[PDB]
RNA sequence: GUAGCGAAAGACGGGUGAGAAUCCCGUCCACCGAUUGACUAAGGUUUCCAGAGGAAGGCUCGUCCGCUCUGGGUUAGUCGGGUCCUAAGCUGAGGCCGACAGGCGUAGGCGAUGGAUAACAGGUUGAUAUUCCUGUACCACCUAUAAUCGUUUUAAUCGAUGGGGGGACGCAGUAGGAUAGGCGAAGCGUGCGAUUGGAUUGCACGUCUAAGCAGUAAGGCUGAGUAUUAGGCAAAUCCGGUACUCGUUAAGGCUGAGCUGUGAUGGGGAGAAGACAUUGUGUCUUCGAGUCGUUGAUUUCACACUGCCGAGAAAAGCCUCUAGAUAGAAAAUAGGUGCCCGUACCGCAAACCGACACAGGUAGUCAAGAUGAGAAUUCUAAGGUGAGCGAGCGAACUCUCGUUAAGGAACUCGGCAAAAUGACCCCGUAACUUCGGGAGAAGGGGUGCUCUUUAGGGUUAACGCCCAGAAGAGCCGCAGUGAAUAGGCCCAAGCGACUGUUUAUCAAAAACACAGGUCUCUGCUAAACCGUAAGGUGAUGUAUAGGGGCUGACGCCUGCCCGG
């Protein structure tokens, strides 16, 4: 743990408008809580977290050439650290 | 007394009611109440077994002391009260230590009156005694069939039974039906007649009032079809085309007796009617 | 005008549904049938 | 190349484009308006937002789309749910019954549609917001902080698997007391018309949350204190009976109580344009512009009070008191810490149920102005929409609508349908009645505008401010509730007493119910009924009760036959 509950960052215009502030958006494991998320980012990036909000996204239906299905459900977190930065690109 | 309403409405023409004058407290005691949900004539299988029971006004159950065990501790009558679960009114009494109970209200009971239970007690209205210690000739109510179980006979409005004699360990007693019976001399009973005597004189006036009291309608067999009743059928109005009137479940219902033989009480009964 | 099947998720999953089928021996038989037939959904 | 293209007002200009009645923008016009409006549940499940697209779908077209492709979008200590309580019901170890399967049932457990429970204003996106940002608060847990109880029995506090109170409740009606909304006007802001006239003259405006300081408008109170104990499975300093002192005063002693004034906030935004070089001058970096004053006032105080019978949940949270418990807690500060699920979008519908982008159905909340008793009626703000095939001609026939000379039911099974009546005020009104009624009986009459007033509801201060007390005097018209909306009436026979209910989808009735009668059964493990039984209903009822049969308000009555 502490490096497997965080999987990917999210890069969008909204996430970048957030990164203009101290807000950073991640995609995490579907079974973990915001407390685990906070402890994990503090352990990894060596920063101090203020708040962490979180949401669950449903599976989206998809089609591709007579083969329909569902995407994977995903859990998104938004952390709002007090001071510090993260060298993303 | 009984009040007659004026005939402002065709549903109020010949309709009567009670005054509720002998009621002196129109609010019950919080502690002696329990819930009473409606069964609507439906058993543990959820099936309708008795007809004509349904949804009337909501009620709470007043817990009554039919067994007058509190011996040697006189109690003072605190109030008379209305009971929806019953035709007779009830009396809230308070014992010397503060324990309070409900009893059935007899005819000539009054607030402040004193009432006691036991063999040492005296023959006054409201008092409970064993039948051994009650003298012959007097009227009683709330009689036990088995000692310590509680009153089962003479509980309704205006009900009374009178002692007639004394056997070895039994006493002869005459009931409101005209039946005489043998009751154990240890079985308890209360002195006096039950109150609310005018309860039998009300004219209910309108169907909605029966619906409030929880009576659904009854529909006659002669206007059913044959698959539903023995009297069903006929091209128009028809008479009872059988030798005897019959129930909906295929049994005689006029004059045929239904008590079953080989009961223990068959010998304790000496003269019976109805 | 009013039509049959006024849907309800709770009642659907309560009168149908896996636990309700498994609560009775005959409801355990419809599952065995759907498994044997190869049904993708059992409840 | 026929029937049909699913209720409804569109017109023009400009633009985009290969291509336009159908797409975008603009002006005008029109429609819904107790709704074609705005929210919230259920249900649906990405239909949401940007770009791109015209093969298929769209009842035409299509540059458009709830369609296709690509990529994005749902942020909570306080919102609704679970970590709380229980109702009906469902399961139910032991246990009962039973060919098997299995059925029932005790403690218990599960279970909201109920109870308990801490957050408000402003800003901001293409798409979320009481969730993000700002500000100001509130509610719990933990840790340090130290003045207070200092055997720890007791003690504020710990305190029961303990107790008592409370939560905790119906229906209708009445009266008030505040408040949202709403309102005349010179506080003050604002711009002055072009077709004649006028210039107090047109039109508007006057604000603002949760929380915390003070009090408060009325409501309830055998209202305050002493003594004792057959009790609260054991304990109690709390509950209950009784004997006394101030006694029915309500001072204000007491619990509860709508709401009001300062700060919150000289912050926000502000009828503002005066601020632009720009942000297409739309907008905004800068600096103020009213927080005045009358009239009448849903919801809330609380089922408060009053009355009525049909006599109107439970448990927990909570409040007090406890034997035993422990040093020993607290609070008031400062720190921290506050998990999980949902949140997009449609939502009285093009996304739900209906085979459909179906004239149907779908629980709840809010709902302005004029007219009026009114949520009726007609028009209209705000908001939403112009409805998803069109252009012409104005034949027969069919449907919907209006008007028709003379006559007036002659039509027809039948005055079916249509016509007529219709509001408010006044005058008057029969038979017959169970004395309630009938009765809105029938039948007549009146209603506009202007000036006088003597004067009523008074706006009342008073004629003025609205209706008038409504009395006179006038004016106009074919017509004065000038539109819309708003009872046809009488006489006499049957049936059924009445209100009600009935064949979802050809029968709403004289058929069923009914309240009242009567007969019969049943002495309580009652009879009766369900079930193989166990267990249940009847009934936590007990002959003034319960079941069954017939009859069917009320009044006068209810005859003969017991041979079968």
């Amino acid at each position: 743990e502490a490096r497997d509950i965080l999987k990917r960052p999210v890069i969008t215009e909204k996430s970048s408008e957030a990164m203009a502030e101290d807000k950073y958006t991640f995609d995490v494991d579907t079974r973990v809580n915001k407390t685990q998320v906070k402890m994990a980012v503090e352990e990894i990036f060596n920063v101090k977290v203020a708040s962490v909000n979180i949401m669950n996204y449903k599976p989206k239906k998809k089609r591709m050439g007579r083969y329909q299905g569902y995407t994977n459900k995903r859990r998104k977190a938004i952390v709002t650290l007090k001071e510090g930065s993260i060298d993303l690109f | 007394a009984i009040k007659k309403y004026k005939p402002i409405t065709n549903g109020r023409r010949n309709m009567t009611s009670l005054d509720f004058a002998e009621i002196t407290k129109t609010t019950p005691e919080k502690s002696l109440l329990k819930p009473l949900p409606k069964k609507a004539g439906r058993n543990n299988q959820g099936k309708l077994t008795v007809r004509h029971h349904g949804g009337g006004h909501k009620r709470q159950y007043r817990v009554i002391d039919f067994k007058r065990n509190k011996d040697g501790i006189n109690a003072k009558v605190d109030s008379i009260q209305y009971d929806p679960n019953r035709s007779a009114n009830i009396a809230l009494v308070v014992y010397a230590d503060g324990e309070k109970r409900y009893i059935i209200a007899p005819k000539g009971l009054e607030v402040g009156q004193i009432v006691e239970s036991g063999a040492e007690a005296d023959i006054k209205v409201g008092n409970a005694l064993p039948l051994q210690n009650i003298p012959v000739g007097t009227v009683v109510h709330n009689i036990e069939l088995k000692p310590g179980k509680g009153g089962q006979i003479a509980r309704s409005a205006g009900a009374s039974a009178q002692v007639l004699g004394k056997e070895g360990k039994y006493v002869l007693i005459r009931l409101r039906s005209g039946e005489v019976r043998m009751i154990l001399s240890t079985c308890r009973a209360t002195i006096g007649q039950v109150g609310n005597l005018q309860h039998e004189l009300v004219n209910v006036g309108k169907a909605g009032r029966s619906r409030w009291k929880g009576i659904r309608p009854t529909v006659r067999g002669s206007v059913m079809n044959p698959n539903d009743h023995p009297h069903g059928g006929g091209e128009g109005r028809a008479p009872i085309g059988r030798p005897s009137p019959m129930s909906p479940w295929g049994k005689p219902t006029l004059g045929k007796k239904t008590r079953r033989g080989k009961k223990s009480s068959d010998k304790l009964i000496v003269r019976g009617r109805k | 005008v009013k039509r049959t099947y006024q849907p309800n998720k709770r009642k659907h999953s309560k009168v149908h549904g896996f636990r309700k089928r498994m609560s009775t021996k005959n409801g355990r038989k419809v599952l065995a049938r759907r498994r044997r037939k190869g049904r993708k959904v059992l409840s």
